[PDB]
């Protein structure tokens, strides 16, 4: 059984279900919100492409120190950063 | 009031069970109106994880629900129609909703038909409460689950396949007929019949078991994929309930666990 | 006879079958309900001759008509939309003070062609003098004064 | 203001005379009651003249530097969401509502508007204790304004939501390191924690990565004897309870999660993944490798990458250091090859792949370098472009695996066609190679624009479809471009089959029709507003030529904001083709001929029209009241639009082709100034 | 509810999968409150109207806002003779059908929603798919603790598609940018000096030029460039919480990882039912070396 | 020693700036607590404490009073519980969980009300949730205002 | 509250004191030039709802000049 | 939904191309190895054939066509388990390795049967699992073992030595029947040809590559003269480095 | 609960009949209700 002190917390259930008319409990016609995969899509690109690929977007060498974005993580750096590496290193 | 429908809950589950061994589970239009209250009255209730519709049969009958039942149907009909009968004859004896030039005649003419019209309301009043009891049990807000135990007639078929946990038992049958009664099949399973799908795995069938009076079987509404749900398990229902006496929260997360590991380790045919 | 299974497709009207259409959902939920609503709209009206068509076919007692269409002006995404942006998604971002941004990125200009090309030659070096990495910019001590 | 409620204030027309003398048109329409102007529209309710005295007075600070008055200040100033110091926006804040607001706040306390504020203490107050009820809150706004007011939202079309939940469900394709998680990207935890530093927590992994990859010279190697555990998770009930939250933390960093093989996650109650190291002996006898990365390392032998690559890379070929990246990203972290790159070793290797081609009976998987789909990803040509059987490999993995072979040491030039052009550029750009072919596979997978192309050119040609499916794939490449002679028969063919019977050309061709809701009196508008073809319409952008996903949505809804509100301008307007000129029997498009190629103009005309009126078509064609607006407008343009509209809807791959061409003319001798010059820079940096 | 939410989650869940970015509580909530309101805003307006269904001929009257309530009934006296059964049945047919013409209503109103909604989502959906690293491999693709393995068949089946120029990045940014550039070069043209004159072209005015309107008028007084929001060059609330506390970091990936499960498996099912459907799988395991032998 | 907080998702500073200011200022009747409420994934008495503290932070930015009865108003149905506990157990404070009734419902208890709740209609949506539906006899209206001797 | 001719307009609902009986007024003019509000005699008897507490209608019921 | 689909169905997108006929068509396949695995779920014995570590879907790259590899695996080999699987039950070979089986029925004429198919399952196994699909390049350490024996004063002469012995030992086995392995005696290496039914594990030498130079294996791809193309094929695709790893753990 | 994946597939129950889930005529989406979160930091604590 149902404890007397207890029952407040059905309340805010209780209350949407009183709400729920109109708009609310309307769903949208033909989505079910379950969308499968169909195609397969790879937008990776080889390193020398995306080298000068967002300077126009962002700053050139955008990809610089960076490791999971790049093959080559040293390209595009200036001296002193990779210098900085092996400093840490050593 | 009428002790037609029994019920038996746990802590977790409830077992709602018609009981009408007599006329076969033949539902009446009062005992359907009530079923449609007991079902959501149960379905509704806070504690309920599943609630468990089957067929209380003390061995009497191997029905899981009858249709309608025609025996009443039929007879009210045949009231109603006697009525039209005699007031049509009084109509044209005096003629050698009616209004005449004599208040007699006014009088009882307009008595029988309002009582034919009350018959005819009865009858109508039987159709709309089972089609509406199909609703409810489509429309159950906490999972319904029906296990199906014996033969259907149409709105019993109606009234099983439905539920999105639909269970079959070996036993579970489903005749969807009456034409050979001289009407036309009632219980929305004509849907079922219909989707793009049972023209596809299984061109004819529809008209086959909608022309013809014909049963289909567990393995017929599985290849259908009229329901996911089959099990050989004696007495299954004793063990839903215990088995929903030792779970413990109510949070979806830990329904939905125990509801699936229920119908995986049992309902599903992995083995 | 074949006319007969015809008529049988015909819609339910009262006039020839004498029965009301079933459908169904708000007969399962309102059927109960229905008086209460009915005496909250102050019980029914009883009017003469609302679908009874006239002599030369009028409408006696012209019906009601529906004023309803779909809203064209409400989407709520313009209505409360960013704060100081006025973009309209829900997106909440932390942007930098304008101005801030402003001298920060005018800082930051000066700096990198400070770097990569030092003696305005105006081509891109990436191994710079020790003296043009480290050195601070001219224009910070300029503004101060 | 797009609104019901924006409509303006009561304004000045003089009397009669000047409004007669004003007005040339007038047509009423029914009276309907008068709506009150809302209050931004009303000028003596909304006067800012206050404020924007404030604003002026102000104006000459607003043209200074910014200069932070503590200096080696760089970093900007956070401003947070939501904060009521930042919000620039007024919904409805007029001038009345500033007032009442500022009345409210005056009256709240007095003292916050002093310049030298007096002491602000509470006293009593004379509605009540409660008179809060009478004060509180902001300023309201009234509803019906709230309500109404508010612009028209711009349609949101089937296309674009079409677009997007592509978009929504290509994200939701899985990612190959999901699942089991590689070693390699979980050695990354790091907390803020005092004790996480202390215990090198992944020190065997980057270790192992270390030693692996990099050369000795510079590596820093974590030892474990030293790490406070001696590097490892003590026993259990140990440690005090450090050793457990450990595990806890590794075991729930490095679990995996989506969906397996099996199509269950890894922790499904009843079936198992990785059963007794059943997937890793699986990785054991494979490995990762292409067989045209042996084949190369094969063939190289022993010399220098570096010199390898100034002798594969003539002065003029290409840029040294592209396919030196691309060639140490396919290597090691093994990768699909760029087309550079495969260009480059298919000209190298040919020998080497003819012997290990030459032997293979016919059904079995053959070993091809062939770019022509656009794109890299080596799951996509069956694994059959370069030697892998994998679909990806991370990279971490990839390295550490072929670092445990022990084989490196760690410790006519004017005129050209189109295939001429591409095959050349394929070494100097790669992208926009890569770009130009992606985009020739997705117009050959239209139905749409092969059924224009087909059906345009059945009628000069009236015979075979053959011929016409055959001219269809040709005209894809480039290979075939229209004599102006057949173009413009062709547009004639179009305009009498499509008038002999309307219905369906009206219904697949599109033209714009009249609206005789609006009536307005001008000579070329008239015949624009009854009964009539006013013009002729593009493809919608999702049945068109090639556009990129990214773009797509703006690109549509600039379509249909330019359609529906009559601007002719961008995505709208077709560009003028060029055809090929009568007195020249060429096939294509050439670099450096310029004169082969034709441009039907307004003013400069091919004799579309000499050729229109001594038709045999003339006069049926001059039956339809509708194309009477397209044949004669004000603007002789009618013509000229309608064609190149036309050859842009059907043939839309000609006017791409020829910016292709366009644009190599354009960069190409830069592009070889860069390629010889860094060439001779590793060259003399060689040599030396 | 339901068809927002499942959306929602399948974006939170692919945001953490793809790259290493967790979206904020806070703004996972905040997306839903805004389509709420949106519905809301579209109850508020729709029960302004009124919809009027009718029952035999016209002789059953009923008059009700779209949302079902019930206002007005008028009746034939031909129904007052019938029976209080049969009157009860009529008129709650003839609600019946104003439900119907309600609900048609709003269902128009709905799939608006849904588009604006989908619209408010693209920066962020469209922000993950179109870096330069974000790929995918087929779903029928066997994963091995290396990376994945390569699926057989059909060596034509297996297309791969590309949302990105490889070239020099073009961002919806600039073609935004170029729209306008095409709005002035028309407006700034004869021909478009002309048209602005024209009824269509102060139509045009009063709908997309936000840059008069007066002080103090609702919506946006400047036009707005597109969002950009790319998924992995922006940290969002992972940063945060790792400089925090590592349990509540912990805590929420382990909710974005547990969602994007839920939604693949959402996937699975469907998948399934689509092929039972079409009769290529069967209705209980026929294979289970599919599934006991890894 | 202060260094953590629970429940990290939602932070003090990040309500600072209180949400959809620019629209519950114009209107405050058309944004009954549901509508912002949905903004929040916490339990119930959470999410109404935080609205109170909203809509405080938001009166004292916009340097006008705020509403101090809106505490009485989010809460009603506890004000008067906790009313009627007063009169009952006699007593002044907040009532407690030791003081709870000791009843113990049926399973089902709730579905008179659930089949009220279900089915009710409303003719516009300020109907729906007025702040004051939660009132109907005299002796409601009673205990609700006993505080302001104005009302 | 909406603004039209210089004035207000503001719908409101009268009501007896037990709330059982009321009315909706749509457009009303907000005017201070009243010491206070005006009525139709009419609604008197629409608005009596005589309660335990008050067990005529009103509190108060008397004729003013 | 792995579980569901059939063994040989592939998963993949609908294009919408299938006419009722078809589609119909299609669910009776379905229903029928629905029937047809509900009795080999039964027909179940001990052994089973091996997973393939690899994609056969289309052939073994430079080596098979699909038909010829799935008429190795899914014919002969099947074929030999069934009857591997009929005589080791009512044995005294019931339930035990592939080893006790191979090894307790070596030599003798009455067990030939049990013999036969033991070790013809464990050369098929071993078959599949020395072909990796785009071939692989000899490690270092092999090829200095290799070159020790074989090498006569060239570079990894070994290699070509090795792959000329094999096909040598391949046309010098006339009967068409059996297999070719390069083993690992334990003193010393040789490539030596074992008959059909016989087996490296029974003579007790530690295989390291095999060849199946059944006429079956080549015959629908290189026909009956085609053995040499073969061979040297199969050197484009096998996998060096297992035998590399089982040389190294024979050796310690 | 949520680790063993089971029962996970009860949330999509409305899968199992495609052209109902487009169709939106039962308000029933979910497993305890009109939706798999109505109330999810409400409903569960009304157990003891
Ligand atoms: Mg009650």
């Amino acid at each position: 059984k149902v404890p007397h002190s207890l029952i407040y917390n059905i309340y805010p259930y209780l209350e949407e279900i009183r709400r729920r008319k109109g708009m609310m409990a309307m769903h949208p016609p033909g989505k079910d919100g379950l969308l499968m995969p169909d195609r397969v899509v790879d937008n990776r690109l080889p390193d020398h492409l995306k080298r000068g690929y967002y300077d126009d977007v962002y700053w050139k060498d955008f990809f610089a120190g960076s490791d999971e974005h790049l093959n080559e993580p040293r390209m595009g750096l200036r001296g002193d950063e990779m210098r900085r590496r092996l400093e840490e290193a050593q | 009031a009428n002790r037609t429908i029994t019920g038996n809950d746990g802590r977790f589950s409830k077992t709602i069970m018609i009981n009408e061994p007599q006329c076969n589970q033949a539902l009446s239009a009062k005992t359907a109106s009530e079923l449609s209250k007991e079902i959501d009255k149960a379905t509704n209730a806070v504690y309920s994880k599943l609630s468990v519709l089957e067929a209380a049969q003390s061995g009497l009958t191997d029905y899981f629900c009858g249709g309608l039942n025609f025996e009443i149907v039929g007879f009210e009909l045949h009231m109603a129609a006697m009525l039209r009968e005699r007031a049509a004859a009084i109509l044209e004896r005096s003629g050698a909703c009616a209004m005449l030039l004599e208040k007699a005649d006014e009088r009882e003419v307009n008595k029988l038909l309002r009582d034919a019209s009350r018959y005819e309301d009865r009858v109508d009043d039987a159709l709309r409460q089972h089609a509406s009891l199909i609703w409810r049990v489509y429309t159950a807000p906490r999972p319904l689950m029906t296990l199906t135990n014996g033969k259907c007639r149409g709105t019993g078929c109606g009234l099983s396949l439905f539920a999105k946990y639909c269970a079959l038992k070996d036993s579970s049958e489903f005749i969807f007929d009456g034409p050979n009664v001289g009407i036309t099949p009632y219980g929305g399973m004509t849907r079922l019949l219909a989707r793009p799908e049972t023209s596809l795995k299984y061109p004819g069938l529809a008209e086959f078991v909608v022309l013809t009076g014909a049963s289909l079987f567990a393995g017929d509404a599985l290849r259908l994929g009229w329901t996911d749900l089959f099990t050989t398990i004696p007495d299954m229902t004793y063990h839903i309930k215990e088995w929903f006496d030792t779970t413990e929260h109510m949070h979806n997360d830990a329904v939905a666990w125990q509801l699936g590991h229920l119908l995986e380790t049992c309902f599903k045919m992995k083995e | 006879d074949d006319s007969d299974i015809l008529r049988l497709r015909a819609p339910l009207t009262y006039d020839m079958d004498s029965t009301a259409a079933l459908h169904v959902p708000t007969h399962c939920g309102k059927a109960s309900r229905l008086a209460g609503m009915l005496q909250d709209a102050g019980g029914v009206q009883v009017l003469d001759g609302l679908g009874e068509v006239d002599d030369k076919g009028e409408p006696k007692v012209p019906p009601l008509q529906s004023n309803a269409s779909v809203p064209t002006n409400v989407s709520f995404y313009e209505m409360a939309r960013h704060p100081w942006e006025d973009r309209a998604s829900s997106w909440r971002r932390d942007g930098f003070t304008e101005g801030s941004l402003e001298y920060f990125e005018s800082q930051y200009r000066s700096a990198e062609r400070a770097v990569y090309d030092e003696e305005g030659r105006g081509v891109r070096n990436y191994w710079p003098s020790r003296d043009a990495v480290e050195g601070i910019a001219q224009e910070e001590e300029n503004d101060a004064q | 203001g797009g609104s019901v409620l924006d409509r303006s204030v009561a304004v000045p027309i003089g009397d009669s005379t000047q409004v007669r003398e004003l007005f040339v048109e007038t047509k009423v329409l029914g009276v309907e009651p008068l709506q009150s102007p809302p209050s931004w529209r009303t000028p003596f309710r909304n006067d800012f003249a206050e404020e924007r005295l404030k604003e002026l007075q102000r104006a000459p600070f607003k043209r200074e530097k910014y200069v932070s008055l503590i200096q080696g200040k760089y970093t900007p100033k956070v401003k947070k969401f939501g904060y009521t110091q930042h919000t620039t926006v007024d919904d409805f804040e007029t001038k009345e509502y500033k007032d009442r607001l500022l009345s409210k706040q005056f009256f709240q306390n007095p003292q916050a508007f002093e310049v030298v504020p007096d002491r602000h203490e509470r006293s009593v107050q004379f509605g009540g204790k409660w008179e809060y009820q009478r004060t509180h809150g902001l300023p309201t706004v009234d509803r019906n304004e709230l309500e109404n007011g508010w612009s028209e939202v711009e349609p949101i079309s089937d296309g674009e939501m079409k677009v997007i939940e592509q978009a929504l469900r290509d994200i939701s394709g899985p990612r190959p390191g999901n699942f089991v998680k590689p070693p390699s990207k979980t050695k990354s935890l790091q907390l803020s924690e005092s004790w996480w530093e202390p215990l090198g927590y992944g020190w065997e992994q980057h270790n192992e990565e270390q030693k692996a990859l990099c050369d000795v010279t510079e590596q820093r190697l974590i030892d474990g004897s030293n790490l406070p555990f001696g590097g490892k998770l003590p026993p259990f009930g140990t440690s005090y309870g450090m050793g457990e939250r450990m595990r806890a933390i590794i075991e729930d960093y490095s679990k995996g999660f989506g969906l397996g093989p099996h199509g269950h996650s890894p922790t499904h109650d009843t079936i198992h993944y990785n059963t007794l190291n059943a997937e890793g002996e699986r990785v054991r006898d494979l490995g990762y490798t292409d067989a045209l990365g042996r084949l190369f390392s094969e063939k190289l032998g022993d010399r220098d990458v570096h010199q390898w690559a100034v002798e594969s890379c003539a002065d003029g070929e290409a840029d040294v250091r592209q396919l030196l990246l691309s060639l140490h990203e396919w290597r090691e972290r093994g990768r699909p090859p760029s087309l550079l790159l495969a260009n480059v070793l298919s000209k190298y290797l040919e020998e080497e792949i003819a012997a290990f081609n030459k032997g293979i009976p016919e059904n079995a998987p053959k070993l091809q370098l062939e770019t022509s789909d656009g794109t890299l990803a080596h799951s996509g040509s069956g694994g059959s472009r370069s030697g892998t059987m994998w679909a990806d490999v991370d990279p971490t993995t990839f390295a550490l695996h072929q670092a445990s072979q022990s084989t490196r040491s760690t410790r006519q030039n004017e005129d050209k066609m189109v295939v001429h052009v591409l095959e050349e550029l394929s070494l100097r750009n790669d992208g926009l190679v890569m770009d130009i072919q992606y985009a020739i596979r997705e117009n050959k997978k239209n139905r749409r624009l092969r059924w224009e192309f087909v059906t345009t050119l059945l009628p000069v040609f009236g015979g075979n479809e053959a011929k016409v499916e055959q001219l269809y794939s040709d005209y894809c490449d480039g290979k075939y471009v229209p004599n102006i002679t057949v173009a413009v028969e062709a547009f004639i063919a179009f305009l009498h089959n499509a008038t002999q019977h309307p219905e369906t050309y009206s219904a697949s061709d599109y033209f714009d029709i009249d609206d005789g809701k609006s009536s307005t009196a001008s000579g070329t508008g008239d015949q624009p507003s009854a009964g009539q073809y006013t013009t002729l319409k593009l493809l919608d952008p999702l049945e068109g030529p090639f556009v990129f996903d990214n773009v797509k949505v703006e690109y549509i809804q600039t379509v249909e904001r330019f359609r529906r509100h009559g601007i002719r301008a961008g995505p709208v307007m077709a560009p003028a083709t060029g055809f090929i000129a009568a007195n020249c029997k060429s096939l294509n498009y050439f670099t450096r001929r310029q004169e082969e190629v034709v441009y039907v103009t307004n003013d400069s005309d091919q004799g579309l029209r000499r050729s229109l009126e001594n038709s045999a078509y003339h006069k049926t064609i001059a039956a339809n009241p509708a194309l009477q607006y397209l044949l004669k407008a004000r603007r002789g343009a009618a013509l000229v639009e309608t064609f190149n509209r036309f050859f842009y809807r059907t043939m839309p791959m000609l006017n791409f082709y020829q910016n292709v061409l366009k644009h190599y003319s354009e960069t190409i001798q830069p592009l070889r100034q860069a390629a010889k010059s860094s060439t001779r820079g590793l060259a003399r940096a060689l040599e030396s | 509810m339901e068809v927002y939410r499942r959306i929602t989650e399948r974006v939170r869940g692919a945001l953490w999968a793809h790259h290493g970015r967790l979206m904020s509580e806070r703004q996972f909530h905040r997306i839903l409150a805004f389509v709420y309101n949106n519905k809301y805003e579209y109850q508020i307006r729709f029960d302004r109207m009124e919809v009027v269904g009718r029952e035999w001929g016209g002789r059953v009257e009923v008059v009700t806002t779209p949302a079902g309530f019930l206002k007005r009934v008028r009746v034939n006296p031909c129904v007052e003779d019938l029976t209080l059964y049969q009157q009860q049945q009529l008129i709650l047919s003839a609600y019946a059908n104003a439900c119907a013409d309600g609900r048609k209503l709003m269902e128009q109103a709905e799939m608006n929603i849904y588009k604006q909604f989908l619209k408010d989502l693209k920066p962020i959906v469209m922000g993950i798919r179109d870096n330069p690293e974000f790929y995918t491999v087929s779903e029928n693709s066997i994963e091995t603790i290396g990376g994945v393995l390569q699926t057989g068949d059909s060596n034509n089946l297996c297309h791969t598609h590309r949302t990105i120029p490889a070239a020099k990045a073009r961002q919806p940014a600039d073609e935004v940018r170029a729209r306008q550039e095409w709005e002035q070069k028309w407006i700034n043209s004869p021909r478009g000096q002309s048209w602005a004159l024209t009824l269509r072209g102060k139509t045009y005015f009063a709908l997309h030029g936000p840059q008069y309107r007066p002080r103090g008028a609702p919506g946006a007084k400047k036009e707005t460039l597109p969002l950009d929001i790319p998924a992995p060059y922006t940290a969002m609330d992972e940063k945060r919480l790792l400089k925090k506390n590592w349990m509540a970091y912990l805590d929420n990936k382990h909710v974005a990882e547990v969602m994007w499960t839920r939604v693949k498996i959402a996937d699975r099912e469907k998948r399934q039912r689509l092929l039972q459907e079409t009769g290529r799988a069967w209705h209980r395991p026929i294979n289970e070396e599919a599934i006991n032998r890894w | 020693r202060l260094r953590y907080e629970i429940n990290e998702d939602y932070k003090v500073r990040d309500e600072l700036g209180p949400e959809l200011f620019a629209l519950w200022s114009k209107a405050p009747e058309r944004w009954p607590p549901e509508r912002l409420s949905k903004m929040y994934g916490l339990d119930f008495t959470l999410v109404r404490k935080i609205l109170v503290w909203h809509h405080f932070k938001a009166c004292y930015d916009a340097c006008v009073e705020p509403d101090w009865s809106l505490p009485k108003r989010l809460f009603a149905l506890e004000w008067i519980r906790d009313v009627r506990a007063r009169k009952h157990g006699l007593f002044y404070g907040k009532m407690r969980f030791a003081e709870q009734k000791i009843t113990f419902y049926s399973d089902r208890f709730l579905f008179r009300d659930l089949v009220n709740r279900r089915e009710a209609s409303y003719a516009n949506v300020w109907e729906m949730d007025d702040p004051y539906r939660f009132l109907q006899t005299e002796q409601d209206y009673e205990d609700y205002w006993g505080d302001n001797y104005d009302v | 509250f909406r603004m039209s001719g210089g004035d207000m307009f503001v719908e409101y609902k009268v009501l007896s004191r037990d709330h059982r009986r009321s009315i909706r007024v749509e457009d009303a003019i907000v005017d201070p030039t009243f010491k206070r509000t005006v009525l139709p005699l009419g609604w008197l008897e629409l608005l009596r709802s005589p309660s335990l507490r008050l067990p005529t209608g009103y509190f108060v019921e008397e004729t003013v000049h | 939904y792995h579980a569901y689909v059939p063994k040989g169905a592939s998963v993949q997108m609908g294009e919408t191309f299938m006419p009722s006929n078809i589609a119909t068509a299609v669910f009776r396949e379905t229903e029928a190895a629905a029937a047809r695995a509900d009795k080999t779920k039964e027909e179940t014995g001990f052994f089973s054939q091996p997973r393939l570590n690899y994609p056969v879907s289309s052939g073994i790259p430079a080596l098979f066509s699909k038909d010829q590899f799935d008429m190795q695996y899914s014919l002969f080999h099947r074929d030999v388990v069934e009857t591997l699987n009929r005589h080791t039950l009512g044995t005294p070979l019931e339930g035990h390795n592939l080893e006790t089986v191979i090894r307790k029925t070596s030599f003798d004429a009455t067990q030939a049967v049990a013999h036969t198919a033991a070790s013809e399952h464990f050369n098929y196994c071993f078959f599949y699992k020395s072909l990796r699909p785009w071939g692989t390049a000899p490690p270092p350490r092999l090829r200095e073992a290799l070159q020790l024996q074989y090498g006569t004063n060239g570079s990894a002469d070994a290699m070509d030595e090795v792959r000329r012995i094999v096909w040598v030992t391949a046309a010098s086995h006339q009967e068409r029947c059996g297999w070719v392995y390069l083993v690992w005696s334990g003193v010393h290496f040789d490539v030596v040809e074992f008959p059909h039914g016989s087996c490296p594990i029974a003579s007790d030498l530690i295989p390291l590559l095999a060849l199946n130079v059944h006429e079956s294996a080549y015959i629908l791809d290189y026909g009956t003269s085609g053995l040499k193309q073969y061979v040297e094929n199969y050197f484009k695709a096998c996998n060096w480095p297992l035998a590399e790893r089982y040389y190294l753990m024979a050796i310690g | 609960f949520v680790d063993l994946e089971t029962g996970t597939s009860l949330y999509f129950r409305d899968t199992r009949d495609s052209a109902e889930a487009i169709a939106h005529a039962a308000d029933s989406k979910g497993i305890k209700g009109m939706d798999n979160a109505i109330d999810l930091y409400n409903e569960y604590r009304i157990v003891p």
